[PDB]
């Protein structure tokens, strides 16, 4: 009903009818059959300022999906750096780790996404996490041909 | 593996 709306609203980019909704008692943190909440769904849209709209009203900044992904994990897979910025202002989990064991870290990695490896990496990444398989970050750098990023990615010792 | 991520059809892989 309300959160069925509301969820649309933060997927369309709906900044003024998220408001209007969770002023009318929409629950901020509804999800749907995958497990995808409000929040989950801007971040993926890439709507910061509806991100910032659900955070202040309450919503669960470490909600995770059906397949353990956080709106981190998916801020860091679609890029959304301003959006990944925020909800680790908010406190989201930086190492948190999907149902395979990935973290955000994997994700932002493996497109690239170099700015977001390094705002990750200030906010306390971990680079040594490994995947159900024993890949890291950086393994997955090198895996994809990304050069410029297995230099920061790299361990030494 | 496949993994699905996000609401729509997408999917990262790691190993199988």
């Amino acid at each position: 009903d309300l959160g069925k709306k509301l969820l649309e609203a933060a997927r369309a980019g709906q900044d003024d009818e998220v408001r209007i909704l969770l002023a009318n008692g929409a629950d901020v943190n509804t999800a749907d059959e995958t497990g995808f909440t409000p929040l989950h769904l801007a971040a993926w849209e890439g709507h910061l300022g509806i991100v910032e709209v659900l955070l202040k009203n309450g919503a669960d900044v470490n909600a995770n999906d059906e397949r353990g992904h956080t709106p981190l994990h998916l801020a860091a897979y679609t890029g959304h750096l301003e959006i990944v910025e925020v909800l680790l202002k908010n406190g989201a989990g930086v190492n948190a780790t999907d149902v395979i064991g990935t973290a955000p870290l994997h994700l932002a990695a493996m497109w690239g996404h170099l700015e977001i490896v390094e705002v990750l990496l200030k906010n306390g990444a971990d680079v040594n996490i490994q995947d159900k398989f024993g890949k890291t970050a950086f393994d997955i750098s090198i895996d994809n041909g990304n050069e410029d990023l297995a230099e920061i990615l790299q361990k030494l010792n | 593996k496949r993994i699905h991520i996000g609401p729509g059809r997408a999917f990262y892989t790691t190993x199988p």
